[PDB]
Parts: C-alpha cells; sequence; structure tokens
C-alpha cells in the first residue's frame, strides 16, 4: 500500500542498526542515491535517528 | 568548459606528491568489475 507524494508513510526509525550494506550489495532497486557518503562506509560512520 | 574534471573515488587514498592518471573503471562493489559502466562500476574520471 505505497503511498502517493501528497502524503507520504511518514515512518520516523529510532535506534536499530541500519545495513546499508544489504541494500546496496543488492541491485533489486532500480536506483540507489546516498548523499555525500559511500554506501559500504554507511555502516560505519552513523548518526541520531 | 568541461575539459577540466577531477576524480569523484578511487580505491583509497593519494600518497602525498603523487599524480594517478589511470583511466579504468573503478569497482565499487562486491561484484566483479565488467570493464564497463553498471551499477557498482563507475568512471573514476567525473
Amino acid at each position: 500500500r505505497f503511498a502517493s507524494v501528497y502524503a507520504w508513510n511518514r515512518k520516523r526509525i529510532s535506534n536499530c542498526v541500519a545495513d546499508y550494506s544489504v541494500l546496496y550489495n543488492s541491485a533489486s532497486f532500480s536506483t540507489f542515491k546516498c548523499y555525500g557518503v559511500s554506501p559500504t562506509k554507511l555502516n560505519d560512520l552513523c548518526f541520531t535517528n | 568548459n568541461y575539459n577540466y574534471l577531477y576524480r569523484l573515488f578511487r580505491k583509497s587514498n593519494l600518497k602525498p606528491f603523487e599524480r594517478d592518471i589511470s583511466t579504468e573503471i573503478y569497482q565499487a562493489g562486491s561484484t566483479p568489475c565488467n570493464g564497463v559502466e553498471g551499477f557498482n562500476c563507475y568512471f573514476p574520471l567525473q
């Protein structure tokens, strides 16, 4: 039940480990972009929420 | 002018006072590089 651009599925995600390598080593999706960071090092330098 | 271009990424950092002029498609993925543009290999010279 994917939402539309006017009203999104606002998912505020919190303390957990986000395995960007899982989404990066698999080409299931057509295009992956991440701002100014390689996906692999995305698993090393981390953030708040 | 569109001739002036830099390097977007490569294997690791550059040793001081060293020049790299290689144009091989950098393999930014676990999948082996196919030698052309794809989903894991991109042209290093942006």
